[PDB]
């Protein structure tokens, strides 16, 4: 016991609020999602391995449409994800209503950062125990990470969930923003294998993307994703021998 | 003002007049009275310019949200009933606009006609909307074949509004046509449409 | 730390080697980690 | 724990919310319920078992019709379940008001997951200690499980309740995806038979279902039940001698 | 604009004229002005299409909710009273309309005239309602028999409204008859009817 | 078990809510109430036992009137009962306002139980620690137990209160579906006489019943309760030689 | 046991709301207020001895008017007495407002019990710590005891406060229902005499009574009190010689 | 009370009447009705004086704040929708001014008209609004090539507003011409504008 | 313990608020921010160092335009800042609505202080654990630091965050009030170097200013930053050789 975390309004003696840092852990115990940005667009890839064979394969969903040109993926309680992602599409759409402009990646990211922070400040309702990936192309490709508290961090590439850490080490050395659309897709797939310590299957991942030269959202289809998976499998297998 | 809709077996073709004329007043050189709700869905309105523009922006944004929500585009029906409901809610502000909400869905092609007290009704046939409507029906219904394409519908939709113009001092030009041929969501714009009526005159 | 080392050395005897290794250590730490306030478990269900 | 399990506004150091984990134990307090999804319709089997023989077995059901092609079962509290499905009745109806269209099973799951989610976030209210299995057909058969927290998992074969454990084990081994409605009906009674650990009698089960050519909910009356239960009773015996 | 209604002995019959016009736009001429409340429960409206259909969706939805929630099909009275109370709420703006709610229920057959500003009263076997009511009492009562069948009620429902049509000035061509004998929920619609009435007017 | 019984929004680790478990101990604490459902009616008898003559002959009251064909009777916190029953009265009337149909027991039980459930949910309100047994004839006779947790149960014969255990055992032997209206009511007195363990007079039992053949609630006079007492007393006497 | 008697929300294992019952010990410490009924009316006698002869002993007081045939005496906090008695006054005239008929003794008693219970059942607001005895003749004499709980018990003659223990034992022995207005008035004075163990004087007592024959509340002036006082006094001394 | 707007090759130029007279009351002879919303955006008002400035002050405040929060200049389309939303939402605090929001932004060049009843329509490159609007359309379209310079546009802008004021008898004499050349924001203002039209002799 | 400290609505025996005292220290855990005021403007320097290289070099942003002639720096948590700057900006642009004039650097900073003071009195909410430096030219330059206590102190040069302690000491000797713009600007960068104990790269620090010959916000891009950073790096090297 502690009591610096019997409420979020009780600050720790250590200059920190532990209750929102446990809310970080909540994400971690949830399964991974990686966003990879290159200058040819941005990609968002997330786990669908979770669950046995009793289950249906289509496990709805990690890879949410928000706009037709903005996608978000999650880690954490997907109880706490589900209302926030509905709220995210309403809020996004409200920008769209009231200016008649597409919401910009940054501004969306900030609005969802702000929405978590109502729950963080207040004590009538706890902080969400979910993390968010927001990926889009307004006209400039952008990738952000939202913390459970509602903190805003710009990334070249990011992971959250169980695989957060393997992906971090992998990309620290090798990754470059000046890579191709093709490289970027396959390279984060390599990184995705390591995190689940297995070989990819296309049924085990749902992948969406935003293109810079379309400027629209499309969700990648299992067998259309399939070559990207084969070519990744050479690296994934190799790197786990060691 | 007058807006026509007809359901073809190859798509939905509706048409509008951009100028909105009070009686002797050119209000606008051009104006949107055609709102692209989707690449399969439209709202083509006859009525007030300002209140119609407000409401169209509402529906368009929530049409898209409902598309995102299900992962699965609206039904033509589901937007229309949304407009009847939103109109009756907002009848405590005085908005009078008559709408044609139409398009293409998994069920087929249909148009739903809306009055500013409410109501949405199914039509598989000819529908025309505004104060030029009484005239419009006379033209459209006779030359309605169920073998009619969107190819022969564009001449017919032009011709309905066209007659209407020559018996109403409140019908503007800027005759627009929207065609939804289930491959595209196309706006002809004034120019092209104006040569089509050049072959109904001289 | 001394008990983790001895436990590691015992773990090797069970794998029929004298070669001490990171994998032997890992099992040995876990014995100690089991006692105290354990961060392991759970993945959803609902936390996924 | 230690007061990190005695509120709903606390995460523990583990990042687990324990109050919610306890709300899942509530589900496990309640009795066995099974759903099966096949490609020809969806199947729902509820326990109808009475506490004593002086409790009437007519209202002690889990199976409640929610829409014209949507039914559902429950485990948890009765109390929580009855209000929780009544909300889903209003949602489904309202969808039909504003779109004149019967709600999608997927869409209904999303709304009532989000209903539960506010009851989870707020500190002045518990979450509902219930799970549902929402079974219906909208274009094609769909099957879902709602978590007490508000998570959404799509399934093809599932159970909730006390009998949960045994039934997964069974459907790991036996289950097939090319079984028809009739054949799978038989299998679901052997699974229920497993879980209650007796040869079933029609007067201790209730079956409802939705097939695709009916596009309606219909309810399997005890007359209409018997031949399926007899086929099943045969194999149920063999497992009470194993 | 007139509606009639009669309980046979073995069914309930109501009919409705399809002609609603507002301005130079005809709202309904071949589009429904009859709604399905439940399996063997109907509602006909005499009044405007906008009002009628917005109200009708409300009553339809709570009708469905009744069948599910209580696990009991709704009676003529459940819907009837409910519609009244709801009509009392909203009075701020036009929502005054002449409604007939009927069909079959388990206590037998009934028809109930719901008064505009609330109220539900019952009528043994003949109702009207509408602006053509005076004419309708003569036609309907003279040819009523209490051992009247379905056959001759669909026939009679056309005769009351169409003789009334002439004397009315906002009524006109196009007519729907609805039959609920507890085996069908049929909507006869204009085309079929114009051919049965081809025998009793020419 | 402490810390899961200090709030109504705290589940114990078994998934039991001990706050709610303690609310059945309230019921068992208070006066017995026995209900007998029969083919010819539904008879409800509730304890009118007085411990002194200082207490007025009629203590207000053991059998409440809800509708002119619906009554319910109480075991538990008699304080609580007052608010609970005022509401009960009001809902049955309210439904006659807006549908003009007598409320059926199934739905009335549902609505009252939803009203309970709301105060189990909220942390600001403790739930009714009182049980009512709601009885009526609509289309056929009905007998329900509305529980302090907000569960409805339909029974064939029941009892609640302190006499709960004896009478669950009693009717396990004696409830048969060959019972008449007079032979059912004698049985409610005998059931009642085993619970308190003494003979009867008319004034320590309060019976009302709802007869089918009127479809109306009547409240049975002391004068015509005297004969049936005598027939019961014989039975009771033999039961008290064990 | 404890730890379930410091909150109003919590149930004990016993099922007893002990917070409500310590609001009844608040009643118990100070002081005798006695009701005694007959068929000639109802007589309400209450103590008015408190402190030295510097407290003007003719006012402040228990015998508050509620109506023109209804009166109440109090026991418990003086603070709760003031508001609760105002609510009961307001509810007597609400019956006049809305039905323009004399409020019945029963209806009034039911309302004000319901009022106390609402504050009992709502968590975060305490139970009132006061008790009333409600005395009146509608057309029929009634004497009721209205509890801090919000419960209703009807009597033939009773007492609350300090004297409660003494006067029950007394009325066990003494009471017959064949008393007159005057025989009841004097027998209540003898009850109240043993409870404070002393000879009563017009200075330290107060009596209001409601007659059947006129159905006025009348407030008995000390002059009028005094003939009765001589008659009860010979008894009071004799039994303090026994 | 009239306002004009035209889209250049190299900027956008718009114009106002600057002295607004109604009856024999003149507010000021330097009453503002020309608004600077941003660096290369302007807004030009027709309609009431008082509602013009009060509305405008809030829109400058929105302009700034939206720039700071999005970290990108707001669009002409963004504020044209924003103003509409405001007008429809405030009909209990109604503003009676007809806006023209125009300028240069990232999108390119465009000029939106906003109705006093709300709602935002777009004109390709010419727009006239107000009492003067009917003549003012024909003055502009005589010389309008899309390749008109700013130097000739500001010349063109004057001849439409100058014609409008003399025809009416209760309009004042003041004009402001605004040039927004994508590098400069010049406000020519009554003196300088006056001598532009002094080359006509009268 | 120590306290008295698990609430903000409780004064501690030391005459403080513990909760708040702990919340000033949460600012120190997050990054530094350096403010320096001169008689030629006010320069604001904010640490943009975070992460390794997996993050974007630019991380939003950390130096916000608050008004046109006011900017603010942040120190402490990113989350708390996100929402705090939103209300400051709206309140500044509200001042221009209601007076049509500049807002004072002093009066703005007060109303920032008011927002966190509201969350210090009410026990249902926490104040932000974040400190902004408020730098602008009202019509003369002014520097203020806003504290999460709601505290306001006018400085002339300062640091807050990690470098708080270090950079105060550095400025005792070095700070001179007759420094040129370039000299003051450069002196602020030496103060950041001291804080991090490493040579500054101009790509991982963010600098903005308001001059008094301009009086509008500008920003110094990393290409513009080079000479300044070189001029800083000579002295930072001199510090890091002692």
């Amino acid at each position: 016991q502690m009591g610096y975390d019997r409420a979020i309004t009780v600050f720790s003696p250590d200059g920190r609020l532990f209750q929102v840092e446990y809310a970080r852990e909540a994400v971690k115990r949830g399964a991974t999602a990686i966003g990879i940005k290159c200058k040819e667009g941005v990609i968002l890839i997330a786990d669908k391995r979770v669950g046995s064979k009793l289950l249906e394969a289509d496990t709805i969903e990690k890879i949410y449409k928000i706009d037709e040109h903005i996608c978000a993926a999650t880690s954490g309680l997907v109880a706490d994800a589900r209302v926030l992602i509905d709220r995210a599409r309403i809020e996004a759409q409200i920008n769209r209503l009231t200016y008649d402009e597409p919401i910009t990646v940054k501004e969306l990211a900030k609005k969802i950062c702000d929405f978590k922070q109502q729950y963080t400040q207040y004590g009538g309702v706890r902080p969400f125990g979910v993390s968010l990936l927001i990926a889009g192309v307004d006209e400039v490709p952008k990738l952000y990470e939202t913390d459970p508290s509602g903190a805003l961090l710009e990334y070249k590439a990011t992971a959250i969930g169980m695989g957060r850490n393997a992906v971090t080490e992998f990309f620290e050395k090798e990754y470059r923003d000046d890579l191709s659309f093709d490289d970027a897709m396959v390279l984060g797939l390599v990184a995705m294998g390591l995190s689940i310590e297995s070989e990819l299957v296309p049924e085990n991942i749902e992948v969406g993307y935003v293109k810079v030269d379309d400027r629209t959202f499309k969700e990648v289809s299992p067998e259309e994703l399939k070559p990207y998976v084969e070519r990744a499998n050479e690296r994934i297998r190799e790197l786990l021998k060691k | 003002t007058t807006t026509v809709g007809l359901v073809c077996k190859d798509g939905v073709v509706m048409a509008t007049e951009k100028r909105a004329t009070m009686g002797n007043f050119i209000a606008s050189k051009a104006a949107k009275k055609i709102y692209q709700i989707a690449d399969r869905m439209a709202m083509t309105t006859a009525g007030s310019v300002g209140d119609a523009q407000f409401l169209a922006r509402i529906i368009k944004i929530e049409a898209n949200l409902y598309e995102i929500r299900r992962e699965r585009k609206p039904t033509v029906r589901a937007i229309a009933t949304l407009t009847s409901n939103l109109l009756n809610s907002y009848r405590y502000f005085p908005y009078l606009v008559q709408l044609l909400i139409g398009g293409i869905d998994s069920e087929g092609k249909s148009i739903y006609s809306i009055d500013p007290i409410g109501g949405a009704i199914e039509e598989k046939d000819i529908v025309a909307t505004g104060s030029g409507s009484l005239t419009a029906y006379g033209v459209l219904e006779d030359r309605f074949t169920p073998e009619i394409g969107v190819d022969e519908a564009v001449e017919l939709a032009v011709r309905a509004i066209y007659s209407a113009m020559k018996r109403d001092s409140a019908s503007g030009d800027g005759i627009d046509v929207v065609k939804i041929t289930e491959d595209e969501f196309y706006q002809y714009s004034p120019e092209e449409v104006e040569q089509i009526l050049a072959k109904f005159r001289k | 730390i001394k008990a983790i080392c001895t436990e590691a050395g015992m773990f090797a005897i069970r794998e029929e080697r004298a070669k001490v290794t990171m994998l032997d250590f890992t099992k040995a730490i876990e014995k100690v980690l089991k006692k105290t306030t354990p961060i392991p478990d759970l993945k959803g269900v609902m936390f996924v």
